[PDB]
């Protein structure tokens, strides 16, 4: 109760084993969660790799574009919500451009040197409605979100050589950025995870 | 699976929490927490009514955040060691900063 | 104009509020009839009758009584700024000097409160529930005649920006979140001095009203969207937000009671079949499931407004 933003948590696990079908079911939970955020909000997604930041992005493009531009256009209208700035800052360092003409963006240290800088400050300048990114981009500067979502919670550990539930310090770190002290009021925190470690993920949402 | 062991086998739900059943995947809907109720004469600190010396480097802050203001007196006035228990979003960095202005 | 109930009142009425005491409340709770002298405060007694015990004790006219804490009511009057909770406490600020607060407005958190000389304040209610006062209290050059906080979207608690009136015959737009406080975000020219600046959605449309009956709608964004205008009796543009039929709209008055609203996102500026008016805002109860507290010429009323998809009644 001393945490700044009252953190309401959807801790949703997938319970199935099926792997090729899990790589669809998880994407479906992603689709619905971004349909929940496609209004006035900022959706910051955490994943455990580098290229997934921009690979889950542009898949949201495929989603809102196979939605027949219904659910897209997160603004009030055409000149609304700084479409001029959105188009004016178009050419960039990495493949961010292909999305950035639309409302989708990502974050990581990889793309360039000042690229993550210009993405975090871009989101702080109230224009980036949806960003997908990596654990370093959450560990870094205080770039908060109206709502954050950890997707899968699965990491590939080279120290363990295999699959590991992501660390708990990263959990707290990326969970303090679902809701802000200033920019967001009532934090929405989505954890899409394993329905085995599900109850452990509630004991982690608490102080047990 | 250290730090993912979860040696605790059973968890406790928060206030407004429940379990929602979907097609093969479950959701836990968990309500958010409410700050502590305001006590009488329970007042946060300004950076002025904290140490006058350590008022240096405090550029960019006006008044101390609730937890830092609840901890600052003991955090600075003696070498009494500290163990802080709180969730993210308070500025525990700011409590350690008072504990370091003590050494300052 | 349909009658749920109408009564008279003595003396000089200058304002009226309608408040709740929790978000769950299906009915608005506290009707604060602000005389020029005091405040007759009532929680609807199904025959609504007088109430002192409310915890309001209004000894002056009202300029705000508002549910912004769920269990909390902030009541700011020409005397002071009272913070009230489910414990109907008075944690009060008192307007610096013997000066008095003039023009104020409510957010989900913030409270625009504006005093003479252009001395504004900034609130924001602490992690806690009790409110904190932003250290600076900004001077403004001309008379801020009105300004409304944009009611903040759900997941956050703050605006993106806000508008500000000034007496030079223009309007200022100021953001108030830590993004930029005390930066003039963007302005626009006005063909007369502002009287009332309230906001609408369905996207976000501003409504400006001049002291002589004329009003203007616009798109609301960091800079003015587009001015569309009409002329409505040379008398003060009284502007108000109030829900209707599953969506919210604006009441306005210069010489008619005009509902300006989006009929399925359609700006119609429809008169309402009643003579001149004094003050109004939204209301709810059992006797009045949805209507208007319309306090009128020496009179106070709970009114109902029937079919609103049509042109001629």
């Amino acid at each position: 109760s001393f945490r700044p933003v009252p953190l309401e948590q959807t801790y949703v696990g997938i319970t199935e084993k099926k792997a090729i079908k899990r790589f669809q079911i998880m994407n479906e939970i992603v689709y619905e969660k971004i349909m929940e955020h496609a209004g006035k909000n900022q959706v910051l997604v955490f994943v455990h790799s580098r290229k997934e930041t921009g690979k889950t992005a542009r898949a949201i493009r495929d989603m809102c574009l196979e939605k027949d531009t219904l659910g897209l256009f997160l603004r009030e209208g055409s000149a609304s919500t700084e479409v001029l700035r959105t188009e004016a800052e178009q050419c960039k360092n990495l493949e961010l451009k292909d999305l950035l003409p639309y409302g989708f963006a990502i974050h990581h240290a990889g793309m360039t040197r000042v690229d993550r800088t210009l993405v975090e400050d871009l989101f702080a300048d109230k224009h980036i409605q949806v960003l997908v990114s990596t654990a370093t981009l959450a560990w870094g500067v205080n770039l908060p979100a109206h709502t954050v979502i950890i997707k899968g919670t699965q990491v590939y550990s080279p120290e363990k050589g295999r699959w590991t539930e992501l660390g708990a310090l990263d959990i707290l770190q990326m969970l303090g950025r679902a809701g802000r002290p200033q920019y967001d009021t009532k934090g929405e925190g989505i954890l899409i995870t394993s329905h085995g470690e599900l109850q452990y993920y509630l004991s982690l949402l608490n102080q047990q | 699976q250290g730090s993912h062991f979860m040696a605790n086998k059973r968890c406790q739900l928060p206030d407004g929490s429940f379990r929602r059943q979907r097609k093969g995947y479950e959701e836990v809907h968990v309500p958010a927490l409410k700050p502590k109720p305001f006590g009488s004469e329970e007042q946060l600190l300004p950076v002025e009514k904290l140490p006058k010396y350590a008022q240096a480097g405090f550029e960019g802050f006006k008044t101390l955040n609730r937890i830092q203001s609840k901890l600052y007196r003991a955090a600075l006035e003696t070498d009494e060691n500290l163990l802080l228990c709180a969730p993210t979003g308070a500025g525990k960095t700011n409590v350690a900063l008072m504990c370091m202005l003590r050494e300052i | 104009v349909s009658e749920m109930a109408v009564s008279e009142l003595p003396g000089n009425p200058n304002a009226v509020w309608t408040v709740r005491r929790h978000i769950e409340d299906e009915f608005d709770a506290y009707i604060i009839v602000s005389f020029v002298n005091a405040t007759l405060v009532l929680s609807i007694g199904e025959t609504v009758e007088e109430v002192t015990d409310s915890g309001f004790l209004g000894t002056t006219p009202t300029l705000s009584c508002s549910l912004l804490g769920d269990d909390a009511l902030v009541q700011v009057y020409p005397d002071g700024i009272r913070h009230i909770r489910a414990d109907k406490r008075v944690n009060e600020w008192k307007t610096p000097g013997k000066k008095t607060i003039v023009k104020c407005a409510v957010n989900q958190r913030q409270v625009v409160i504006a005093l003479t000389g252009g001395e504004l304040v900034y609130f924001e209610m602490d992690p806690s529930g009790q409110l904190n006062e932003y250290t600076e209290r900004k001077e403004m050059s001309a008379d801020v005649v009105c300004m409304s906080l944009a009611n903040v979207p759900p997941g956050e608690q703050r605006s993106r920006f806000l508008a500000v009136g000034l007496v030079d015959n223009t309007v200022r737009i100021i953001s108030l979140d830590p993004s930029d406080c005390l930066q003039p975000l963007s302005m626009q020219a006005l063909p007369a001095q502002p009287e009332s600046l309230c906001i609408v959605e369905m996207f976000l449309y501003l409504n400006i009203g001049l002291q002589n009956g004329v009003l203007l709608r616009t798109v609301l964004d960091p800079v003015t969207g587009d001015l569309s205008d009409t002329r409505t009796g040379s008398r003060p543009v009284k502007l108000f937000r109030v829900r209707m039929q599953g969506q919210e709209a604006v009441l306005a008055m210069s010489s008619r009671s005009w509902l300006s609203y989006s009929y399925q996102s359609r700006f119609h500026l429809t008169p309402l079949s009643y003579e001149t008016l004094e003050f109004a805002s939204g209301f709810a109860s059992e006797q009045c499931p949805e209507g208007i507290v319309a306090i009128s010429t020496n009179t106070l009323r709970i009114l109902a407004l029937e079919k609103l998809g049509a042109v001629f009644n």
